[PDB]
């Protein structure tokens, strides 16, 4: 379990859009449109996209390229 | 769903009732009571509100789903599904047209002062006593006359035609139909043209606005007047069947059927034709039937059947706690929710928390259906039920599985702080109670003594991230109210880390060295060493003292074992200094706080719970216990009481003779008595504490004793010195019910025993005790509910306004000492402006930075003594605060984020901790320079500093530039030194007389008398040759009735006769004697300069009188601008003073009563705000005259004053958030776009002139100024009215909001809330702020 | 005592109170002000809405949270439309507006 949060708050300072973007990854992985880009360990998709936050893998930006990404692709 | 958004509120005409309703019901008959079935035309009618049950007639000849508009031919009723049942409302034709109380009997009666007739009349109409003549045509009689009985008989028998007069609500109706709203409303504003007068301006004006308002908003007037009434759905109004034939119905279902049975019988009196009396009757009764119906409780107040408790009606049903808002929409009953006992569970770790398994599966069973289905282990969902009601292995592990992450809810019955409600991560256990993780404990106020605590399971996946984010314990270390910890170590721990810490002389294993801790316990775990033995120990400890590089540093230490222990646990950055000392309450607290501020937040979390293991186990192992040899009885105390006794009998005896007075001998007995049990204290602290003779080698030796009540004293676990006192001296003083102390105390203590008066005095005070904290217990809850409700809608909207302004923030040395130092004080806020140096051009900290830890640390190593720095009050940002004008302090250490509701913690952070709630020479403690402030002086013959300033100050300047010690000096005050002198340690700096106010001339010569006639006014009573005397100039009320207007004075001459005037000014100094002149120096002695002329001689409801701003009875009075001040016209029964301005213009006359003395004479300095009479200040007079910053100070510094007595610290920025909430409202003074007298909210103020000054033309120029408004009255001008109908006078409020027609755009917190949408505060910010873009653009 | 789904009331269609009826814990102003000094929109919607009041909002979140989907939608309280029937009731025109 993740008993801090101290670097994901430490990544971006607001606090807020945390629970935001978190909540936009962990809603890709739930329905399954995507897949988690870390090895999970039977952890639930709340705590894999907060470790996901922490490592600095993901973010708003991310979201938007990989979603205009998406967009495009099925476009076509 | 619809997105929408703006509720809007106004008068029903009755053609929009006729819309809403379908069906008249004609008899008040509901049901058969035979068959079941309802009336055909009653309260209860299928063809009108809907079918009983689905898609299905009455008669029951059309039963499918298949019709779905067809009306049955039989049974009028349309075939529907039965929830319209819970819309459709109905309605009722009445005869004559009936007032709506709500209009009419509201405090200020809308439709009586828009009639413009009193309220009086009105009654006497609605109770059909009298006539009123409404347009009486071309007659001598004016248009609202009220008529009599045999005035309408004379005037009609005299009066034939040309007089028109009719009678009850239809003839208002009539009066309401014919008004002009235009023409009424031009000819208000030319009156106001023409009258120029306060009260009768005022009046007037309210009532223009509200024809202008009526005018504007399109309601007319005669819809204040019924005539078709709607009724209820029934659903809303059930009629319910009790179990065992008989039914339950709301009251409101007989006050309908009262209402249509006066209906119907009235309708065939008309039919009849019956006299005129007894349709009168009807009708009347008719009206008290509505009205009971509406409102019941304004009249007679009529009672329900066989209960003698009145019944409640649609009134009564809306507003109060029971009704509504409070119970059913600010207090719902949510689902998923559990409740239980409390209970330890130590094992356990901080962020989680012990859950029964059986409340687990209950609540979280869809999850496991879900499961369980997903797994394939159940075909459908009937076979997950059947599978959990087996409860088989594979149940408990999908339960196990599924919980792992999953947080819950925790919550204590009274949530006064935000953390009443946290979160943990449940642990399946065996049990029927809830494992609470003890850390939490003080956080909660919780206690294991049957307190019962309710769980909640958040659902959505938002709501899982919100709760590990925000409400996780781990985030949650630092209370909002101040920074400091909250989750110290209470008492067990506390105790054993303290046995662990405590050294002993001499042991086993004295001085022996060891390589590391791990030996150490080796050596104690095997017996072969004491836990505390003197003992050299290598220890490397590590320092981040680089760029964040940890260097180690290896030594050898003298120490204990146990602090060796200790230090296993301790993380790298801490030096080892910090475990070496005994290590109590304090110590361990600075210990958590030095963790955190070096390492973060994840090492002082494990090192948290590391400590309470330790503290548990050691504390276990160390066996401490209480047994009554424990406490031992000092061997003196006898004597000292026996003594004591003999001093009270002698004292006693030497009264019986009668050579002092009673109150006197009280006084003596209880000082010495005072004085006998500070004795016996100090006697048993000796014995008790330091007793160990325990012998090294040879000699002996002592040492700090191991005596169990003594750890649990001076380790701080439990009990103060006053406790142990109670525990093993004389339990001291007591109280009798008034307050007065009883002379003989309470000699016994409870290792002894008492007797029963003793007893039965202390039983007085534990019962006073227990009372005062019931009391205190319920006015803290009402006070901290207020707070919460004004502060609720402010919101921090913007980033940063940008502007320069602050308050200049000193540290407030209150007397004696440094109360609360500069650091504290100014940590975590942004400045105003660079400060410099003491040397100019040395700039310290650049333009607005927040002020962390390292700058307060920088300013501690310069000596900056006053920081100006920006205040949330001078705020700049409309309509909310910016990030930087409030600061950084949270639970969290940055910046506040934007979105904070800071307003709701401030509110919860004041009411929390509210639950608890000769003078001869002065003697300068520190050797430091003297230094006089707000004075003028001028050096006499004696060789004094002569003080002529009644506004001086005496602070004490240290060696690098500090005011240590600060002094209020008054006039007429000996001085000693001067400017320049350093003065020693106690030193007597300053003398004057305790019970005398000298008054100091400042020329010589001789003393004339002029208006000082013997007999008339004054009374010759003069002692003998030595000069005393008792010529009293008595003041204007005092006067004699002769020597009224005769106003004897001194005028100061010289030897030769003339005046001599004051230096540099031509004055001739005539002194008018003041009241109680006590003229002791009489004719004949050349005065010297400075003849005495005149000898004059908290808690709660402190806090809420100092929040509710009310003038404390004797204001002392001030100076509004500055000059000089005069008399004027003398004796017209209230004294009168005229500031005469130097500069500006005289004529400011203020009148001061008789009673009032004044500390200034005429001809002085007085500046503005000033004092000139002393006594508490009312604060709006200081907020007027001396401004923002000065009544906020003054605010914050006497709240404080209060919370610092009992020891509660809380950060400023909460009660400057309260304060600029308060004056947020301003009164206009100039003209140019208002109206020139509206009470307008600052904020509007500010953004129209910024506007106005941005526009090209200069507009509008408007000058304001601020008002002081008390939070009931400021929370009752809010601009959204939901939130003000919440929790007000129900009735006032909504008949506001539906007269003024006004739209509630929600724009808040608690309307969401109530609309049950997003609030715009925190995780929603961003979502309103997106609807925020969708308004107002393409 | 625990409870997570059962019997509602009958006019205003919140949970049962009491125990011999299972009942569900008040969650009072106190404790919405404890929410709201935090940050947390999402709980307390919830709990206002699909938690209690919501009758299509209860139903379609029991057959979310079976399907193994955690979504929302959140709906207007019925206690609300309550409200405005007994203002509406009185003389008192009080509509939602709509653009
Ligand atoms: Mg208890
Ligand atoms: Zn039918
Ligand atoms: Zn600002």
């Amino acid at each position: 379990a993740r008993v801090t949060v101290q670097d994901a708050v430490e990544k971006i300072g607001n606090r807020f859009d945390l629970v935001l973007v978190a909540a936009r990854r962990a809603r890709q992985m739930q329905v399954g449109g995507k897949d988690p880009l870390v090895p999970e360990e039977n952890d639930k998709t709340t705590v894999i996209a907060l470790r996901e936050i922490e490592e600095g893998l993901i973010n708003n930006q991310i979201l938007d390229v990989r979603e205009r990404q998406e967009q495009q692709e099925q476009e076509a | 769903t619809e997105e929408f958004d703006a509720i809007k509120i106004a008068l029903a005409s009755p053609d929009m009732i006729r819309s809403w309703s379908f069906g008249e019901v004609k008899k008040p008959e509901t049901i058969n009571y035979r068959t079941f079935k309802p009336e055909r035309d009653g309260l209860f009618c299928a063809r009108i509100f809907g079918p009983v049950k689905d898609y299905e007639c009455l008669c029951g000849k059309y039963k499918r789903l298949k019709h779905r508009g067809v009306i049955c031919e039989k049974c009028g009723v349309e075939v529907t599904q039965t929830k319209v049942r819970r819309e459709r409302m109905g309605h009722i034709e009445l005869a004559s047209p009936t007032a709506h109380i709500w209009f009419l009997k509201s405090l200020p009666s809308r439709i009586g002062l828009l009639l413009d007739m009193p309220l009086r009349d009105i009654e006497r109409v609605l109770y059909f006593e009298s006539y009123v003549v409404i347009e009486g045509g071309m007659t001598n009689l004016e248009r609202q006359q009220i008529l009599t009985e045999e005035q309408y008989l004379d005037a009609l028998e005299e009066f034939g035609d040309e007089f028109d007069a009719k009678m009850g609500a239809e003839a208002i109706q009539a009066l309401l139909k014919s008004m002009d709203l235009e023409q009424e409303c031009e000819q208000l504003r030319e009156e106001l043209n023409e009258t120029n007068s306060e009260t009768k301006r005022k009046k007037l004006t309210k009532r223009i606005k509200l024809l202008e308002a009526f005018v504007q908003s399109g309601n007319k007037p005669e819809w204040m007047i019924l005539t078709v009434l709607p009724v209820l759905p029934p659903d809303l109004r059930p009629l319910v069947p009790l179990d065992g034939g008989r039914f339950a119905t709301s009251d409101l279902n007989d006050l309908y059927r009262r209402v249509i049975n006066r209906n119907n019988r009235l309708k065939r009196l008309l039919d009849l034709a019956a006299p005129d009396i007894i349709v009168r009757n009807e009708k009347r009764m008719l009206q008290e039937a509505v009205d009971a119906l509406l409102d019941n409780g304004r009249r007679g107040r009529a009672i329900t059947g066989s209960n003698k408790r009145p019944l409640k009606s649609l009134a009564d049903m809306i507003k109060g706690k029971q009704g509504r808002f409070r119970q059913n929409l600010l207090g719902k009953r949510v689902d998923y929710s559990g409740r239980s006992v409390i209970t330890v569970g130590p094992y356990l770790r901080l962020h989680q928390c012990g859950l029964p398994k059986k409340m687990a599966l209950e609540l979280f069973k869809p999850f496991i259906y879900g499961k369980l289905e997903l797994r394939g282990l159940a075909t459908t969902i009937k076979a997950a039920k059947k599978m959990v009601e087996r409860e088989e292995a594979v149940v408990w592990d999908i339960l196990d599985e599924v919980i792992r992450e999953h947080p819950v809810l925790l919550n204590r019955a009274p949530t006064l702080h935000r953390l009443g409600i946290q979160a943990f991560e449940p642990v399946l256990i065996e049990g029927k109670a809830i494992q609470l993780h003890p850390l939490v404990c003080a956080a909660y106020n919780a206690d294991f003594d049957g307190d019962q605590m309710a769980v909640h399971v958040p659902l959505t996946l938002e709501a899982q991230l919100e709760a590990r984010a925000l409400m996780m314990s781990t985030n949650n270390i630092l209370s909002p109210a101040n920074g400091e910890p909250i989750i110290v170590p209470s008492q067990d721990v506390v105790l054993g880390l303290y046995y662990m810490t405590r050294d002993c002389v001499n042991a086993k294993g004295e001085g022996m060295v060891l390589t590391g801790p791990k030996e150490a316990e080796r050596l104690y775990r095997s017996g072969l060493a004491s836990l505390h033995a003197r003992v050299k120990v290598r220890i490397t400890e590590y320092e981040k003292d680089a760029n964040g590089e940890l260097v180690a540093k290896t030594s050898l230490k003298d120490t204990t074992v146990g602090r060796a222990i200790l230090w296993m646990i301790v993380p790298k950055g801490l030096p080892y200094s910090i475990v070496n000392q005994a290590l109590g309450k304090k110590a361990i607290s600075k210990m958590l706080n030095t963790c955190y501020r070096i390492l973060g937040l994840k090492p002082t979390v494990i090192f948290a719970d590391q400590i309470m293991y330790t503290g548990f186990a050691y504390a276990a192992r160390s066996g401490a216990s209480v047994g009554i040899d424990d406490m031992v009885i000092p061997e003196k105390k006898h004597e000292i009481i026996s003594e004591a006794e003999a001093e009270v009998a002698e004292i006693q005896e030497q009264f019986q003779s009668g050579l002092v007075t009673a109150g006197e001998r009280y006084n003596k007995v209880i000082d010495i008595w005072a004085a006998a049990n500070d004795r016996v204290s100090k006697a048993m602290m000796d014995n008790l504490q330091t007793e160990t003779v325990i012998n090294r080698d040879g000699q002996e030796e002592k040492q700090v004793s191991f005596n169990s009540i003594y750890m649990m004293a001076d380790s701080g676990a439990r009990g103060s010195a006053a406790q142990i006192r109670q525990l093993a001296g004389m339990r001291g003083l007591m109280a009798k019910p008034d307050g007065s102390i009883i002379e003989t105390p309470i000699t016994a203590n409870f290792r002894e025993g008492l007797n029963v008066l003793q007893y039965f005095i202390s039983t007085h005070g534990a019962r006073k005790g227990l009372a005062d904290t019931a009391l205190k217990t319920a006015n803290s809850g009402y006070l901290t509910r207020r707070l919460v409700d004004v502060a609720q809608d402010l919101v921090v909207t913007e980033d940063d306004c940008g502007t320069h302004e602050g308050i200049m923030m000193t540290p407030v040395i209150e007397g004696g000492d440094v109360k609360e130092p500069l650091r504290d004080r100014v940590l975590g806020r942004v400045t105003a402006e660079d400060v410099l140096k003491p040397g100019t051009a040395d700039i310290l900290v650049p333009r607005n930075t927040l002020l962390h830890e390292q700058w307060c640390d920088l300013l501690e190593e310069n000596s900056v003594d006053a920081v100006k720095v920006r205040s949330v009050v001078s705020c700049d940002t409309d309509f909310g605060v910016c990030a930087h004008c409030y600061g950084r302090d949270l639970a969290r250490g940055h910046i506040i984020n934007k979105g904070e509701a800071i307003g709701v913690i401030a509110a919860q952070s004041i009411g929390e901790p509210g639950t608890q709630l000769a003078e001869s020479s002065i003697q300068v403690k520190n050797k430091g320079s003297i230094k006089l402030s707000n004075v003028k002086s001028v050096v006499n013959s004696s060789g004094k500093l002569v003080i002529t300033s009644r506004n001086t100050e005496l602070k004490l300047i240290d060696e690098f530039g500090r005011t240590k010690e600060s002094y209020k000096v008054p006039y007429g005050a000996v001085l000693a030194k001067g400017d320049g002198e350093q003065v020693a340690g106690g030193e007597t700096v300053a003398n004057w007389d305790p019970h005398t106010m000298p008054v100091i001339t400042e020329v010589s010569g001789f003393v004339r008398f002029t208006d000082m006639i013997d007999g008339q006014t004054i009374t010759r009573q003069t002692d003998e040759l030595t000069g005393l005397s008792s010529l009293v100039v008595l003041d204007s009320a005092e006067r004699t009735a002769g020597g009224k207007d005769l106003r004897p004075a001194l005028k100061i001459v010289d030897a030769q006769g003339n005046d001599v005037l004051i230096p540099g000014t031509d004055m001739p100094a005539q002194y008018f004697l003041p009241g109680k002149a006590i003229v002791q120096l009489e004719d004949g002695v050349q005065i010297s300069s400075g003849d005495t002329l005149a000898r004059i001689p908290g808690g709660l409801p402190r806090v809420a009188d100092l929040f509710e701003a009310r003038r404390p009875k004797e204001p002392a009075i001030l100076a509004e601008i500055s000059g000089i001040v005069s008399f004027g016209k003398e004796t017209k029964g209230k004294r009168r003073l005229v500031i005469t301005p130097v500069d500006g213009s005289d004529p400011y006359e203020e009148m001061i009563p008789k009673w009032r003395q004044l500390n200034v004479f005429e001809g002085e300095r007085v500046e503005r705000g000033d004092v000139i009479s002393d006594g508490p200040e009312a604060p709006h007079d200081i907020l007027r005259l001396r401004g923002v910053h000065a009544v906020t100070r003054y605010i914050v510094n006497e709240v404080q004053d209060v919370y610092r007595l009992q020891g509660v610290k809380i950060n400023d920025k909460h009660i400057e958030v309260i304060v600029r909430q308060m004056l947020r409202k301003a009164t206009i003074v100039n003209a140019g776009s208002s109206d020139f007298l509206e009470g307008e909210q600052v904020e509007y103020s500010r953004v129209k002139i910024a506007n106005r000054e941005l526009e090209a033309n200069g507009k509008v120029g408007a000058t304001y100024s601020r008002d002081l408004l008390g939070i009931t009255k400021a929370s009752l001008a809010t601009e959204s009215f939901i939130s003000a109908a919440s929790f007000q006078e129900t009735t006032r409020v909504l008949t506001e909001a539906a007269v003024a027609g006004k739209r509630d755009e929600l724009r808040g917190l608690k309307e969401n809330v109530i609309v049950g949408r997003l609030i715009p505060a925190g995780t929603g910010y961003a979502y309103h702020q997106d609807r925020m873009r969708r308004r107002a653009a393409g | 005592h625990a409870r997570s789904t059962g019997s509602y009331s009958l006019v205003t269609q919140q949970p049962l109170g009491g125990k011999a009826q299972f009942g569900g814990q008040r969650f009072g102003e106190m404790e919405v002000w404890a929410l709201e000094a935090y940050g947390a929109a999402y709980t307390l919607q919830e709990m206002l809405t699909v938690k209690s009041d919501d009758v299509n909002g209860r139903t379609k979140m029991y057959k979310n949270i079976v399907d193994g989907n955690h979504q929302m939608e959140p709906g207007m309280p019925e206690s609300f439309n309550v409200l405005l029937k007994e203002i509406r009731s009185l003389g008192i025109n009080i509509e939602l507006e709509d653009e």
